[PDB]
């Protein structure tokens, strides 16, 4: 089978600037 | 085309037009004390906390109640167990919890300054301790992942003592049917605070419930608003040029009051557990020096599922990723969990029926064009997939390409984004992870449990 890439999912607080 | 049927809504009827007196704009927060493990493990507690009319509950001295050793989450213990792993920080202005001042210090505003940088647990700990020794800008160690099963074993073992519906992992928890890791939602995150440290206004990702335990030694101050008012709060954010879903904002309390929005306000002491029900808008400020731990749970209620799916679809409108893959979750739940609530059953069944229909139409269009479709079945701990370009969930039928980089790695795209590249899908490999008959039989096998 072929290797499908995924973006890691993570909760992270908002950030400004 | 929607995965939701509006007719099936279980949202509580709230008439915002009925003007409320001061008393009803400052409601008391439900504040429970548990005497015994029997009471903590009661289904009645689950019902109380998840009732759609109960947006936030505090469960007083729950830590001592169940003999949880919260000292395993002291800063000293955490430092001794840590490695050099990078963690993130928010830099903020120390201000009273009911305030948020503009640059000139003459008026209150909504946007809340909170800038990102990085450090280590041990170096943040030195800052926290030096703050406490008094040796104004502050730093907040946030979203610190305690996901490593080995590094954090005694810590995570202590949380196995919680009642099942509060646990990080449980079969009555939708997030435990993702089958992959969503850091900070179905794993624990740590928050290391000095006075003033803020988590600004939000609803949880995909409106999932949240569990928060204050380790101490200081207190945390909480602010919360029922799901029903979220669009009014979003309108304030927009008025003030800050993004509701992804930006950093701190409500002006008198704006909420003027808008007839009740605001819960309470203090979370060391050992107290806050249950944040589905869709509740909340914001938090440390009163003292303290650590908190928190994760999400998705209890099996119609209200939870509805609010999660509504936010899933709204995220799509707003071009914001849903980090909970609700279609994938819905099928996993249907395959493995007995659902006895008739409202929740009808909703999942409706979602699955729409998903089957979409997949069937997609497949028939591919077959009509003579496009090869290969089966690549699901395997344990395999993630759910999302479009590389537009970040929508891509369920079952995958449009994958290896063009960039190694010809042995593929990126996943939705049908739309795949067809925008090559309208003949030339160079696109199409996979299906569930045969038509696998979905048909999973759907028929899913029926209302008594
Ligand atoms: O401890 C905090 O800063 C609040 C985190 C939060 O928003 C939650 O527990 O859902
Ligand atoms: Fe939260
Ligand atoms: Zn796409």
């Amino acid at each position: 089978r072929i290797q499908l890439m995924t973006k890691a999912a993570r909760k992270s607080a908002p950030a400004t600037g | 085309e929607s995965y939701l049927s509006p007719a099936q809504s279980v949202k509580p009827k709230i008439n915002t037009e009925e003007k409320l007196p001061r008393e009803k704009l400052n409601p008391p927060t439900p504040s429970i004390y548990l005497e015994s493990k029997r009471d903590a493990f009661s289904p009645v507690l689950l019902q109380f906390c998840t009732d759609p009319r109960n947006p936030i509950t505090v469960i007083r001295g729950l830590a001592g109640s169940l003999r949880l050793n919260l000292g395993l989450f002291s800063t000293k213990t955490l430092v001794e167990a840590s490695g050099e792993h990078t963690v993130e920080v928010r830099t903020q202005v120390q201000q009273p919890s009911d305030e948020n001042w503009d640059l000139t210090g003459t008026r209150q505003i909504w946007p809340c300054e909170s800038s990102r940088s990085h450090t280590t647990i041990a170096k943040y700990a030195q800052y926290q301790a030096s703050s406490f020794q008094e040796s104004h800008i502050i730093k907040f160690g946030t979203n610190i992942d305690l996901s490593d099963a080995k590094r954090w074993k005694p810590q995570l073992q202590e949380l196995l003592k919680l009642p099942a519906f509060m646990r990080v992992t449980s079969t009555g928890n939708m997030l435990s049917h993702v089958g992959h890791t969503i850091l900070g939602m179905n794993t624990v995150q740590l928050y290391m605070k000095v006075p003033g440290s803020r988590t600004p206004g939000h609803q949880e990702n995909n409106n999932f419930c949240s569990v928060n335990i204050n380790i101490g030694p200081g207190d945390c101050e909480w602010f919360a608003v029922h799901e029903h008012y979220w669009e009014t709060i979003s309108a304030f954010c927009d008025r003030h040029g800050v993004d509701y879903l992804t930006g950093s904002w701190w409500p002006i309390l008198d704006d909420l009051y003027a808008s007839n929005i009740p605001v819960y306000r309470f203090v979370q002491r060391p050992g107290d557990l806050v249950w944040i029900n589905a869709g509740t808008v909340h914001w938090v400020q440390a009163t003292g020096w303290c650590n908190n731990i928190a994760w999400n749970v998705g209890p099996l209620t119609a209200y939870q599922y509805q609010l999660a799916l509504e936010r899933y679809e709204w995220n799509e409108v707003k071009n914001v990723k849903s980090i909970v893959p609700m279609i994938h979750v819905s099928w996993n739940v249907a395959r493995t969990v007995k659902i006895s609530d008739p409202d929740l059953f009808k909703m999942i069944k409706f979602c699955l029926l729409q998903s089957m229909k979409h997949c069937q139409v997609q497949r028939e269009s591919l077959v009509r064009a003579g496009k090869k479709i290969a089966y690549q079945g699901r395997v344990k701990d395999e993630p759910a997939y999302y479009c590389n370009e537009c970040d929508v969930e891509v369920f079952n039928i995958l449009f994958v390409t290896s063009e960039n980089g190694s010809r042995n790695t593929y990126l996943v795209h939705c049908e739309g984004c795949a067809r925008r590249r090559s309208a003949g899908l030339q160079g696109v490999v199409v996979l299906e992870q569930y045969r038509t008959e696998e979905l048909a039989q999973a759907y028929d096998a899913f029926t209302l449990a008594p």
